[PDB]
C-alpha cells in the first residue's frame, strides 16, 4: 500500500505595477506491506502400527490437524494487533 | 514625478509600506529602504537605500508598493519642490539623503546616487549599491 500527500501554498496581496512570487508544490508518501510465513505439522507411523491400528484413529488425527489450523490463524491475527 | 518605464522583472519589486503616506506626499519622489520587519521606509532602512518610490495618491501602512531600482521617471524634480512645477536641471546626477530620503543634485560622501536627468523633466533611475564615498580623505 502507498499513501501519497501533496504540499500547499497561499495567495499574495496584489500591486499596481509589479508581479507575484511564484508557487511550487511537491509529492511525498508512506508505504506499508503485509507479512508472510509458513507453518508445518507431521504424523509419523511405524509399519506395525499401520498394519494393526483402527482406521478411525487416522481420521481422528486428520480432524485434529484441521482444528490446529484454525487455532494458528487466530493467534497470528491477534499477534498482529 | 511619475513612473514612465517600469520593468517588473528585476527593474523593481513589490514590498509592503511600513507607515501611512499622506496625500501631501502624492507625486513626490523619495529614496526608500527596508526596515528590520521587511517593510518600506523613507531613506535607508537596514538595507541601505533599496530604490525610489512615487505614490500618485496617499496609501495606508501594510498596502503593497512598487519600489523602482531601474527605469524612467517623468515630470521629475527635487523632493523639496512642488509636483508639476520646479523640475530638475538637465544632464545632472541626483542623490538621496539617506536619513530623510530626499533627492537633490548636491553630491556628498554619505549620500546614494539614484540616477541622472536626460533633459529637465526625465530622470533615468539606476540606484547605486551604496554611498558615494565610504572612506573620505
Amino acid at each position: 500500500e502507498k499513501v501519497p500527500r501533496i504540499g500547499q501554498f497561499g495567495f499574495e496581496k496584489a500591486s499596481e505595477f509589479g508581479v507575484p512570487e511564484s508557487k511550487r508544490t511537491e509529492l511525498s508518501f508512506y508505504q506499508l506491506a503485509y507479512d508472510f510465513e509458513d507453518y508445518d505439522l507431521a504424523f509419523r507411523y511405524t509399519w506395525k502400527f499401520l498394519r494393526d491400528a483402527p482406521s478411525s484413529q487416522i481420521k481422528a488425527y486428520h480432524n485434529q490437524a484441521l482444528q490446529a489450523d484454525a487455532k494458528l490463524i487466530h493467534r497470528k491475527v491477534m499477534e498482529a494487533i | 514625478a511619475r513612473y514612465d518605464k517600469y520593468n517588473p522583472y528585476g527593474g523593481g519589486f513589490r514590498a509592503p509600506l511600513a507607515a501611512d503616506w499622506t496625500d501631501a506626499d502624492a507625486g513626490k519622489l523619495y529614496a526608500v529602504g527596508i526596515n528590520n520587519v521587511g517593510a518600506v521606509v523613507k531613506g535607508a532602512g537596514q538595507s541601505g537605500v533599496a530604490g525610489v518610490l512615487v505614490l500618485t495618491k496617499g496609501a495606508k501602512a501594510g498596502s503593497i508598493v512598487d519600489v523602482m531600482k531601474f527605469g524612467e521617471v517623468v515630470e521629475f524634480g527635487p523632493t523639496s519642490g512642488t509636483p508639476g512645477t520646479d523640475f530638475g536641471a538637465a544632464g545632472t546626477a541626483y542623490y538621496a539623503d539617506t536619513s530623510t530620503g530626499a533627492i537633490n543634485s548636491t553630491s556628498g560622501e554619505a549620500k546614494v546616487k539614484v540616477g541622472h536627468t536626460v533633459g529637465a523633466q526625465r530622470l533615468i533611475v539606476a540606484v547605486a549599491d551604496g554611498v558615494v564615498d565610504p572612506s573620505p580623505a
